[PDB]
């Protein structure tokens, strides 16, 4: 009971669905990238700060 | 407007696997969508539904195992409902395990129960064993004793003991008297000897005898303990039974739900898995009516799933050779099946079943034109219908009963028409139906016509009633004048009529079947199939076979007894027609100029043949080469078709002589069975006659059922069905289709 417009609308909806997943997945990836960024940085900054600290 | 099959679309639908799960659930219970396999080259391992099916199969087997044990125990579990809810959560796996635990528990209990049972019996023996009564089977103790003496005779006393009122044998399972001979030996060689002997002999002589009180106390102790273990056994068995009843209800309902689960996963395997998104696309063939219902169903399904995925179904403009879908109901289903038994019709073919509903009962009624048996036949069908609710809601392992039950509405109708035709034939167990309308002849005038005291000579003669004496005449108001039912020459008057009737009806039925072919030719837009097919074919049939029918009625209405001597014979004129034999004199013609008509019609019948014989492939070659087809092969096909049609019409006419042949054969059985069975049971002696009729009639009714109601009714069923399949359907009902197998919630029980 659907016209070309109605089936096309539902296709457009499905595509919007895909775009929504695309965004959520990308955000999840960038968030973990940010976590690894901060973890490694804190480790490094404290390690070398302390090494030069102990020398002095 | 003719009934035709429903459309099945080529549409594909695409949506998420979760939405697909829900939708499959919804569509399977809906039952209106037929799925196509999207991956013919992929096995169950390859579909990746194998884990779900395996789980289903395992839990299925476990449930069946338990169910079998439950059935063995004769439990009442009604299995009343809740089945229609059909949910399929993934938690079913856990449900399965809980039910798995029951199986394990039940098996463990039975195993333990048997073990405890064995221990009980051994302790039961001990009870008897404690003076001391040993336990033997004592089947052949005379020989046990002798063997004991053979190894050493006469050395030690054999003590006998007996068991009063022994109980069920631990092995045999019955109660027999038991007695035992127990010997104490000092030597080791004899202990070993008799050990081997007792092992060979049917005996339990395992423990050592003890006189000391200490052993008696030990035996008392164990005799109490075993009683306590038996009480435990009894308790665990009662618990098991309580568990089994609750499980029986839960399992029967879940079991069906599980079967549906499996059905769903099976369907889900029959799909193609997308790469872009974890979505499946599936194709179904469905008519628009169903497609609208499905779209609504899809909204319902997706709504049950938490994701409410739109689930787009895209109509396919391209059309793929579909299965044939015929909507039937409680009455017409049986008729469709006897059609399908011959074959599945071509898509958009004219469905013969709407015409079979009447045509087939009619052909039977002609073959089974027996008023009395027609009633009995209906009563049989009514019996089945009256139990319709009891037969449906029961088990029916007897397939022959199921088949006749499924055909119960066919049988009823067959009887209905058989009564109609029997009434016109005026035969009810060879009995005529007197409506006070028998005025064929005026006997008072017979004697006036120079027949004075003819009943004196009559003692050695019959004398046939003359036609047109000036005092006889007038038809019977309805059907055949009853007077022929008692005539010695019914076998010419009535046999001839039925002969002519069968020919007339057969030809008409064929012409009907051909007429239907025109509608089929229109539906598929094949003008050529009528330009060189229908038209020259129907011309052939009309000119030869319709002409004959007209002549038959003409003879009946044109000539009276006044020309009975050398009266024209339609058989001879028909033969002379075909052969163009036109004698100048010696044979009376039906009408002046008949010879000219006879020649005309046969020539025309020949003139139509070229069209049907070769012009179809000829014009196809003409049109083909102009547009641009194995011309030789097409000539072979059409030539064979032409021969089959032309020769078949002649042969088919003979086929419908079954109407006469079987109607006559039945009439012969009825007349003879009456005359040689019940008639002889009558006698001028009052009491002897009455009592004789009792016993003779009872046998007579038995023979009528055994021979006519069953066997002949079955024969006429088959022969009328033959006419439908071969002679009728072959005029229009051609080609084949595929079985229409939609998703449906079949596993209700």
């Amino acid at each position: 009971a659907l016209s070309d417009a109605d089936v096309q609308k539902q296709i457009k909806h499905m595509m919007a669905f895909i775009e929504q997943e695309a965004n959520e997945k990308a955000e999840e990836i960038d968030a973990k990238a940010e976590e690894e960024f901060n973890i490694e940085k804190g480790r490094l900054v404290q390690t070398q700060r302390l090494k030069i600290m102990e020398y002095y | 407007e003719l009934f035709r099959s429903e459309e099945m679309t080529l549409a594909q639908l695409f949506l998420q696997s979760e939405a697909a799960y829900c939708c499959v659930s919804e569509l399977e219970e809906l039952g209106k969508v037929q799925f196509r396999d999207l991956n013919p080259d992929v096995n169950v391992f390859q579909r990746k539904f194998v884990n779900e099916v395996r789980r289903c199969e395992e839990m299925d087997r476990k449930l069946r195992f338990v169910e079998k044990e439950i059935r063995k125990a004769n439990i009442p579990i009604m299995d009343t409902g809740e089945n229609p809810e059909v949910p399929f959560p993934r938690d079913m796996i856990d449900l399965e395990a809980n039910f798995e635990k029951i199986e394990n528990e039940l098996k463990e209990i039975n195993t333990n129960q048997e073990a405890l049972k064995r221990n009980f019996l051994e302790l039961t023996e001990l009870k008897f064993i404690l003076f001391v009564a040993g336990v033997i089977n004592r089947e052949r103790i005379p020989t046990f004793e002798r063997m004991l003496w053979r190894v050493c005779r006469g050395n030690v006393f054999l003590r006998q003991a007996e068991i009063e009122n022994p109980l069920e044998d631990p092995v045999t399972g019955d109660y027999v008297h038991k007695s035992v001979f127990i010997i104490f030996f000092q030597g080791d060689q004899l202990k070993n000897r008799v050990k081997k002997i007792c092992e060979g002999f049917r005996a339990s002589l395992y423990p050592c005898p003890e006189t000391p009180q200490e052993r008696k106390e030990m035996a008392s102790g164990v005799n109490t303990r075993i009683d306590d273990l038996q009480m435990v056994l009894n308790q665990t068995e009662d618990h098991r039974q309580r568990v089994l009843q609750a499980a029986a209800k839960n399992i029967r309902v879940w079991f069906i739900k599980v079967r549906k689960m499996k059905a769903i996963y099976h369907t889900l395997n029959l799909c193609n898995i997308d790469v872009t998104q974890k979505c499946l696309i599936a194709e179904v063939w469905c008519p628009v009516t169903d497609l609208d219902s499905i779209q609504f169903a899809l909204r319902r399904g997706t709504e049950h799933s938490g994701s409410t995925v739109p689930s787009i179904l895209n109509r396919m403009q391209t059309n793929q050779t579909p299965p044939t879908y015929n909507k039937t109901n409680k009455f017409t289903h049986g008729f469709q099946n006897i059609v399908d038994a011959y074959g599945i019709g071509t898509y958009r073919e004219i469905n013969p079943a709407p015409y079979t509903v009447i045509t087939f009962p009619f052909l039977f009624a002609v073959m089974f034109g027996d008023f009395g048996h027609g009633i009995l036949m209906t009563l049989f069908a009514v019996w089945m219908v009256l139990r319709e609710s009891r037969i449906l809601s029961q088990k029916n392992e007897n397939e022959m009963f199921s088949m006749v039950f499924s055909g119960r509405y066919i049988i009823l109708l067959m009887g209905l028409f058989s009564i109609y035709t029997g009434l016109i034939y005026n035969d009810c167990f060879s009995k005529s139906l007197n409506i006070f309308g028998s005025s064929w002849s005026v006997r008072p005038m017979f004697t006036i016509g120079n027949w004075t005291e003819e009943t004196l000579l009559g003692s050695s003669v019959l004398q046939l009633n003359p036609a047109i004496p000036g005092v006889f005449g007038g038809p019977y108001p309805f059907g055949i004048d009853p007077i022929w039912n008692i005539a010695t020459n019914k076998l010419t008057f009535l046999n001839s009529f039925k002969m002519k009737m069968s020919v007339i009806l057969g030809i008409i039925h064929m012409l009907f079947g051909v007429s239907l072919s025109l509608f089929n030719h229109i539906y598929f837009k094949k003008p050529l199939n009528i330009y060189f097919g229908f038209i020259p074919e129907i011309i052939f049939m009309s000119s030869l076979f319709g002409y004959l029918v007209i002549l038959i009625f003409y003879k009946w209405t044109a000539y009276d007894a006044h020309s009975s001597r050398n009266a024209p014979s339609l058989l001879i004129h028909f033969i002379n027609m075909f052969l163009f034999s036109y004698p100048e004199s010696g044979n009376a013609m039906l009408y002046s100029g008949q010879k000219g008509i006879q020649c005309f019609l046969i020539v025309v019948a020949m003139l139509c043949v070229p069209w049907m014989l070769l012009f179809k492939p000829l014009i196809l070659r003409h049109q083909y080469l102009r547009k641009k087809f194995d011309f030789g092969d097409t000539m072979v096909h059409q030539a064979i078709h032409t021969i089959e049609y032309c020769l078949g019409c002649i042969s088919n006419t003979a086929s419908y002589l079954r109407l006469w042949a079987l109607s006559l054969a039945h009439a012969q059985l009825s007349e003879v069975l009456w005359t040689m069975v019940i008639h002889i049971g009558l006698h001028v002696r009052s009491l002897a006659g009455g009592l004789g009729l009792f016993f003779i009639f009872a046998a007579f009714a038995t023979l009528t059922v055994a021979i006519l109601l069953i066997m002949e009714g079955l024969s006429a069923f088959l022969h009328a069905l033959r006419l439908h399949w071969v002679e009728f359907q072959n005029k229009f009902y051609t080609g084949t289709g595929f079985k229409f197998l939609p998703f449906s919630f079949e596993h209700i029980r």
